[PDB]
């Protein structure tokens, strides 16, 4: 994470959790859903706002 | 205790650059076609009769 800070790629390195069967990353995760039928770009700009 | 170790935030990151220079270029296209003879003459009879030879 110090040597990989180079130009071309946005390389991200990490370690799996201790039980690989349960997920692949520690911490929280959530979904943002479109209920009213609004388009994709509105949900994209909402994700950027979040 | 402590163990903060605030890293230097300002980095001004390195950027791969290419300087542009003016260079002439030609433009050419590949197109499909057929070949044809310079002159074709189909021999047709100007009279009536049987071909003897």
């Amino acid at each position: 994470m110090h040597f990989f800070s180079f130009k071309d790629a946005m390389v991200f390195a990490f370690a799996p959790p201790s039980v690989l069967e349960l997920g692949n990353a520690t911490g929280f995760d959530l979904f943002l859903q479109d209920q009213a039928g609004v388009g994709h770009e509105v949900l994209l700009q909402a994700r950027n706002k979040f | 205790c402590g163990k903060s170790e605030a890293p230097p935030p300002a980095q001004t990151p390195e950027v791969g650059i290419v300087t542009l220079e003016a260079q002439t270029v030609t433009l050419n296209t590949e197109l499909p076609g057929r070949t044809n003879a310079f002159r074709i003459a189909e021999v047709r009879p100007q009279v009536n009769g049987i071909i003897l030879k």
